[PDB]
């Protein structure tokens, strides 16, 4: 259902 | 001389905004992806994906020409369709799909970018490999 | 939107103009890699970057011999300039992003006052 191949990212 | 409008091999994200552009745009930077800002979706019968780019100079948000994303995963939004039917052409897809995010994780290159001043983002029309070509471009430009 | 990053656009720059002179943009070979940190070498230098332990990546191994780029906050100029990776990207697939990246840098500070 779900796709999204999600590479993403943060800091801190 | 600072008119980066066309100069080879690429060009900068701030030259751009400093120029202020009336109507569409069309640069080339050399950029890498930061993240990506959204799902990807097929909706409307084609793949699009937000990503947020960088080329050292701005931050710009990028749909994805659904051209770049085929390619990328080998699979039009039809043949991801019918390689249901057949769960082995399932399989073949689910690959090019990790081999799409892997894809862009290491992605960075030149890319042709159309920029939309108004509605204010932009959407990335090809992607070219940089080569020995583009290299000298820049020895000449820093005046070499 | 999952997503957090500084207000400011990576800078290229080499390992000696950090070391002699906040968030970055870096490339090098890689001279050594062990779990979270791996060193790096571009023409200028040497420079260390810890945090891989949180950046998304293609392959599952960091080696050395590869090339990469990185983007990282500064974490501590002396007495050789340590980064934090934000993301890192492989560019071993291509042998001009090594010849290119020494000019990359000059024409970006050529182009911003």
């Amino acid at each position: 259902d779900l796709f999204s191949v999600t590479f993403d990212l943060g800091f801190c | 001389i600072a008119m980066d409008l066309y100069s080879p091999p690429f060009v900068y994200l701030s030259v751009l905004m400093a120029s202020k552009p009336k109507e569409v745009t069309t640069v080339k930077v050399k950029a890498f992806i930061v993240t990506l800002t959204g799902n990807l979706s097929s909706s409307g019968g084609i793949w699009s994906i937000t990503a947020k780019v960088s080329d050292g100079t701005a931050y710009l948000d990028v749909d994805f020409v659904d051209e770049i994303l085929t390619s990328l995963i080998g699979f039009s939004v039809p043949e991801m369709k019918q390689s249901k039917k057949d769960p082995l052409q399932y399989q073949k897809f689910l690959e090019g799909l990790q081999k799409c995010q892997r894809d862009l994780i290491d992605l960075c290159c030149l890319m042709t970018i159309s920029f939309n001043p108004s509605l204010s983002k932009a959407m990335v029309l090809a992607l070219q490999d940089v080569n020995m070509e583009h290299l000298e471009n820049l020895k000449k430009r820093l005046n070499k | 939107a999952g997503v957090r990053l500084p207000r400011s656009p990576p800078l290229k720059v080499l390992a000696e103009q950090l070391r002699r002179d906040a968030a970055v943009w870096m490339q090098g070979r890689v001279v050594m890699a062990d779990r979270g940190e791996a060193r790096l070498r571009d023409p200028s230098g040497d420079f260390s970057v810890r945090g891989l332990e949180r950046v998304p990546r293609g392959r599952p191994c960091l080696v050395p011999g590869k090339y990469v780029m990185v983007m990282g906050v500064v974490q501590a100029c002396s007495p050789e300039p340590c980064l934090q990776a934000v993301k890192m990207t492989d560019l071993s697939d291509n042998p001009i992003h090594e010849s290119m990246w020494e000019l990359e840098v000059e024409d970006l500070h050529r182009n911003i006052p």
